[PDB]
């Protein structure tokens, strides 16, 4: 399968099929007893990859210039919306510093 | 189905102890290994199971 | 006619201001270029402290703009097993972070 | 709608963010032995690289290859009244021929029997090494009975 | 601030007649207020959200 | 020696799999399968953000 | 690079806009300078190479 | 949201087989372990408690 | 506003099966002896269903 | 005299191999000689005296 979605996978030339767990091997705890035990021996090397993001590129906007296009009336009925930018803008500028 | 194939497996790597053949020891016995890593048991008559 | 500036505001005072234009604005008396802004202010530049940062940039207490170095540790090693001169911890302070 | 989506996002980067700040900590700079922190399998070392707004981990481990079968016991017994096991729960009194050895659980590293391996306890349990103080000497070579 | 931004959507005429509930129907008949008010319902609801 | 030939054995594959010019054998193993999925997360941050 | 290269060149998205260059518009606004007209501004990211 | 439970979900049959009420003797284990298919076409149910 | 509430839920969601793969390899793959992680006290073993 | 874990009571017979030796003694020791010492270490034989 290259394309997977719950138990449904579809392969390269578009057939659907379903999925398998990937096997593995759990590891055992090796018991204090007197009998045969198998202890690892014969080692190889691997590099396994993982991925994580760390940041976000922040992005800060003007209440007043994205409303009102910087129409001058337009600002004085913005203003009676008192308390609608600050809640958009400190949220934005907050996230940003921290 | 998956996931009783997944917390079945799950459950059953308990009885696994490293024996040779993967043979199952007594679960007693898994217990008493895992009271070891806790610390080095002394207790060999093995009463307080 | 007047795209958004951004003002820097340190101890209730202002300090700085990030501009798109060749001008001394808001009565600073120092510009200085950065790649993608201009930046005027009374700064110094006699300065190499940071009170507020961002990204790569940061202010100092006049409102120069510096560029933040990467603060500086060192970083512990993993004794090796061999026959050479070791060097191990010998004495000892107390430190408490928040 | 906007910054709905901004806060959701900052959620996830800082939760994602903490988990690179540990493995950073405890894969990179250290080595872990926390199951499947570092990777599956046994950590040795750690790199990072530099990513589209993010990093990315090399987690180097080691994956076992072949086993060997080896005749373990769990303790020993002198005279019958003395019992002895190991002095750490992770080690392994084996036989190899006429001899006998002493392995590590996780990795066969063998060991030649020294007297502090071994911890006295005040009970035997019949299924340890049946041996006098006379033999001791074949399990551990340096032991040599002085009062004897 | 979160409480601040909700009790200021309360000013809202939300393009209804008037802000004030009691207001449409003092100046309103029945048939008529019941469409000014459902403007105010439907705004304060997505206040809320 | 092994465990240094075996890591100059899978720190190649692991470019070669960033890359994707072994495309159709990127999915033989395990170790390859993480390249895929840390591709999977670069391909979302990098067209998404936008 | 090959992890900077490899994926889409992301030009027309999020870019950090060079704010002086916009303003004296010797040419017609690019598209983050557009953003910029309207109050949107990105900021240079964190993550400094 | 798929690809993560999916990578999640691995599977063991060398281990799965010892999921059994024999495995643990004094330890009754019973009301946690798979059911038995009750009529095939599945390898296992919901226990006694799922 | 559907999509908000769905974005929202799988953000819990992932952090809480990160959690839920760090129990199953630590607690129940392996025995534990970071204190209150796997239960207040001295961790032996652990089960999922 | 006996030696067992902080963690669990697991009762030891004192084998030599259990101590240390270190510069200094502290005013708090068990106070002893070589040739009694066996009192403490039961299979320790004076192989000088
Ligand atoms: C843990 O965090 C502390 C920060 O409080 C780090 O300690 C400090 O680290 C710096 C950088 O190594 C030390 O500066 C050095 O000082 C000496 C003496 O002036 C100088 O010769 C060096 O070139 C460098 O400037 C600083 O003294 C040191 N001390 C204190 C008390 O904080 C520490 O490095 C961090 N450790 C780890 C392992 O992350
Ligand atoms: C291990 O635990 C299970 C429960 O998970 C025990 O099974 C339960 O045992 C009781 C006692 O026998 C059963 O109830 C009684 O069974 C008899 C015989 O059918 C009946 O005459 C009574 O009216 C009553 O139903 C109970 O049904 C049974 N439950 C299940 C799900 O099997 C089991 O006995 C325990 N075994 C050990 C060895 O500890
Ligand atoms: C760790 O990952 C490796 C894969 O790299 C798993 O090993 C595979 O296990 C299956 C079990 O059916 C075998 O068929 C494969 O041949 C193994 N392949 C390799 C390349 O190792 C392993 O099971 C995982 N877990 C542990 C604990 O090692
Ligand atoms: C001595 O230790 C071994 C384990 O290392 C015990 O072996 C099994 O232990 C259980 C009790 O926990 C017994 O029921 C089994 O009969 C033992 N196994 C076999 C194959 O017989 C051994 O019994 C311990 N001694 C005592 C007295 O319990
Ligand atoms: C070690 O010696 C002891 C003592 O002879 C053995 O314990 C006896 O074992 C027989 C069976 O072999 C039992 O009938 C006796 O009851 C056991 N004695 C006691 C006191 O219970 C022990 O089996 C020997 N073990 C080995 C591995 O040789
Ligand atoms: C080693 O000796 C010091 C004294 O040099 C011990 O400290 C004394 O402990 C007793 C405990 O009852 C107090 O009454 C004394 O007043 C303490 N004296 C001082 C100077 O602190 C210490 O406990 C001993 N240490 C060890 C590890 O045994
Ligand atoms: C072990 O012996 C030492 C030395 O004889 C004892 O330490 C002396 O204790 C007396 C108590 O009155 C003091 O006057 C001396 O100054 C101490 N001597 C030294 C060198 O400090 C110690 O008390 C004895 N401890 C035990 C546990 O028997
Ligand atoms: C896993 O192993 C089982 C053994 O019965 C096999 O049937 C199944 O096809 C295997 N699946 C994968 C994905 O390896
Ligand atoms: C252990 O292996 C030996 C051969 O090395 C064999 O004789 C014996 O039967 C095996 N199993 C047990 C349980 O002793
Ligand atoms: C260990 O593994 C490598 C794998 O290539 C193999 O060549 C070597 O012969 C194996 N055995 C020993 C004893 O080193
Ligand atoms: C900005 O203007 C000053 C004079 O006010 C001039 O010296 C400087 O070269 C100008 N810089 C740019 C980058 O246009
Ligand atoms: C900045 O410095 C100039 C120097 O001429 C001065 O006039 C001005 O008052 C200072 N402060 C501010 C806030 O502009
Ligand atoms: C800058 O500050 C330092 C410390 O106060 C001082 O020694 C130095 O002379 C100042 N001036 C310049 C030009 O570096
Ligand atoms: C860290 O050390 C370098 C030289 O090794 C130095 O240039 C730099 O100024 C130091 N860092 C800080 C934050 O001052
Ligand atoms: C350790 O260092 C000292 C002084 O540098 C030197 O005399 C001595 O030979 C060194 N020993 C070894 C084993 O490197
Ligand atoms: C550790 O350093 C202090 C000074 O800070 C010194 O007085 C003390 O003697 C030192 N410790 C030792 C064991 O020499
Ligand atoms: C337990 O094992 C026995 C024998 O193999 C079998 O009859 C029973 O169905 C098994 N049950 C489960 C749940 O594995
Ligand atoms: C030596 O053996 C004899 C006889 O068992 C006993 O009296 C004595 O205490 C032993 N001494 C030592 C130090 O083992
Ligand atoms: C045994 O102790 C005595 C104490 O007087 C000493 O002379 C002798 O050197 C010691 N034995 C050895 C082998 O050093």
């Amino acid at each position: 399968a290259v394309l997977t979605y719950s138990s449904f996978g579809v392969c390269a030339d578009g057939s659907i099929i379903a999925v398998q767990p990937r096997n593995v091997s759990y590891d055992s705890v090796s018991a204090i007893v007197t009998a045969n035990l198998s202890i690892p021996f014969n080692w190889t090397t691997s590099v396994q990859v993982e991925y994580l993001q760390i940041t976000s590129t922040p992005i800060v906007v003007d209440c007043s210039t994205y409303v009102c296009n910087g129409n001058v009336r337009c600002v004085e009925l913005l203003k009676q919306y008192t308390s609608a930018c600050k809640t958009i803008e400190d949220a934005l500028r907050n996230s940003a510093m921290l | 189905e998956r996931m009783a194939m997944y917390t079945g497996s799950l459950i059953g790597g308990i009885a696994l102890g490293g024996l040779t053949s993967a043979a199952s020891i007594p679960f007693s016995l898994a217990i008493q290994s895992r009271l070891n890593y806790v610390a080095l048991q002394t207790d060999v008559l093995q009463e307080n199971q | 006619c007047n795209p958004p500036d951004q003002l820097v505001v340190y101890q209730q005072a202002v300090v700085g201001a990030m501009l798109s234009e060749n001008f001394t604005s808001y009565g600073f008396s120092n510009v200085v270029e950065m790649p993608k802004f201009f930046y005027a202010s009374n700064g110094t530049y006699n300065c190499t402290d940071a009170v507020l940062t961002y990204s790569s940039f940061g202010v100092c207490a006049d409102g120069s703009i510096i560029a933040v170095q990467p603060r500086n540790v060192s970083y512990d090693s993993v004794s090796a097993i061999v026959t050479a001169n070791l060097s191990i911890p010998f004495n000892w302070t107390t430190s408490v972070q928040v | 709608v906007f910054v709905s989506h901004t806060l959701t996002k900052y959620t996830e980067v800082r939760a994602s963010r903490q988990l690179a700040q540990q493995k950073v900590n405890e894969c990179v700079k250290s080595q872990s032995k926390r199951y499947g922190f570092c990777g599956n399998g046994t950590h040795i070392f750690s790199l990072v690289n530099a990513a589209p707004e993010g990093l990315v981990f090399l987690h180097t481990v080691l994956l076992p290859t072949q086993y060997k079968d080896v005749e373990a016991w769990s303790g020993l017994c002198v005279d019958g009244i003395n019992g002895y096991v190991l002095r750490q729960p992770n080690l392994a009194l084996y036989k190899e021929g006429n001899y006998y050895r002493i392995t590590s659980r996780i990795m066969f590293e063998p060991r030649i029997p020294t007297i502090a391996d071994f911890v006295q306890i005040e009970n035997c349990n019949v299924t340890f090494v049946n041996i006098s103080r006379s033999e001791l000497q074949t399990i551990v070579p340096e032991y040599i009975d002085v009062n004897k | 601030n979160s409480l601040n931004h909700l009790t200021s959507q309360l000013r809202q005429n939300f393009q209804a007649i008037s802000s004030s509930i009691q207001a449409i129907y003092d100046r309103l008949d029945p048939p008529q207020a019941d469409q000014q008010v459902d403007r105010l319902i439907t705004g304060r609801l997505a206040a809320l959200n | 020696r092994i465990l240094a030939a075996s890591f100059n054995k899978a720190m190649t594959n692991i470019v070669d799999a960033f890359t994707g010019v072994n495309d159709a054998i990127t999915q033989t193993s395990q170790a390859l399968q993480t390249v895929a999925t840390a591709l999977n997360k670069i391909q979302d941050v990098v067209n998404q953000q936008g | 690079d090959i992890l900077f290269s490899k994926l889409v060149t992301s030009g027309l998205g999020t870019v950090d806009a060079d704010y002086k260059k916009c303003t004296k518009g010797l040419s017609i606004a690019d598209l983050a300078c557009a953003q910029y007209y309207n109050g949107i501004m990105v900021l240079p990211g964190v993550a400094d190479a | 949201e798929s690809a993560d439970v999916s990578e999640m979900l691995t599977f063991d049959k060398k281990a799965f087989t010892l999921a059994n009420v024999s495995s643990f003797g004094d330890y009754n284990l019973s009301s946690v372990i798979p059911s038995l298919p009750r009529s095939g076409s599945r390898v296992a149910g919901r226990s006694a408690i799922e």
